[PDB]
């Protein structure tokens, strides 16, 4: 049996609206550690992994590990009918074909239960190794997200370059190029509004501005974003999720 | 040219049942 209960139910809201546009499919871990999925798209060329931690949860219960099959779209129509202050209670039982996810409103007066279809997937799951990257860019996660929105006008890829003192994004298309420049925050009064970078190395890679539109859905999970580069490897995009866990992209270079 | 993420982590088949 599984039950989390999370008075901000809003998180979860967001959590699939991160991820329904990219994914249409995914397996959802449960274990008393908390939820973990994680996902390649159908292209292949991006990666999610989300992770809940259990004690995020208000209340957080799991006698067996479950690997749940869920479509995507699906658990978004549920918890679009949620508002964004209810209380949310996900439940599975022991032998579950179905998930069930509870909407608690705030006067004790509204109650909604969903029930949802779980699926049989047949997945390709990934091993992520944790290595050290050359460059760590952390940043405003709305300034990321208009940065790739605005080069995506320019040309298909974004070509960043880490140096030392800050960042720099470029793009070219049949028009012409364009070039934005962060530096890093001098003054740094708020992290959430500071531009840090901590680097060994230069890295310069090639990244298709696709794909990160759909990473930057994630914004509203988190005022800030950080970007973990290494030459030729995936980029990964990190949001965490205040105080109990993170949702991190990953994405293919472009050689 | 654009790559995969098989093209850099290992890849272990899964299947579901639900």
């Amino acid at each position: 049996m599984f039950e989390a209960r999370l008075v901000q139910g809003s998180i979860l809201k967001k959590v699939l609206e991160a991820l329904k546009d990219l994914i249409n499919e995914a397996c959802w871990d449960i274990s008393s550690s908390g939820v973990n999925l994680q996902s390649m798209d159908s292209s292949h060329v991006s990666l999610v992994q989300l992770t809940l931690r259990s004690e995020g949860f208000d209340t957080y219960r799991c006698d067996r590990n479950l690997a749940m099959g869920v479509n995507l779209t699906s658990m978004s129509k549920i918890l679009k009918c949620a508002g964004n202050e209810d209380i949310i209670t996900l439940r599975a039982e022991d032998n579950a074909d179905t998930l069930a996810l509870v909407f608690e409103a705030p006067n004790q007066e509204k109650v909604s239960d969903y029930e949802m279809k779980l699926m049989d997937l047949d997945v390709e799951q990934l091993g992520i190794p944790e290595q050290e990257y050359s460059c760590v860019v952390k940043m405003p996660s709305g300034e990321f997200a208009r940065i790739c929105r605005d080069l995506s006008h320019i040309g298909d890829a974004v070509v960043i370059s880490c140096a030392k003192d800050g960042v720099k994004f470029s793009a070219s298309g049949e028009l012409g190029n364009g070039n934005i420049k962060l530096s890093q925050t001098s003054n740094v009064d708020k992290e959430e509004e500071a531009v840090t970078i901590e680097m060994n190395e230069p890295v310069q890679l090639t990244f298709a501005l696709r794909y990160l539109n759909f990473f930057t859905k994630a914004t509203p999970l988190s005022s800030t974003v950080t970007l973990i580069m290494s030459a030729d490897v995936p980029l990964v995009v990190e949001y965490k999720i205040a105080d109990m866990g993170h949702l991190k992209y990953y994405l293919a270079p472009k050689i | 040219r654009q790559t995969s993420m098989t093209d850099f982590y290992h890849s272990k088949r899964r299947l579901i049942f639900s």
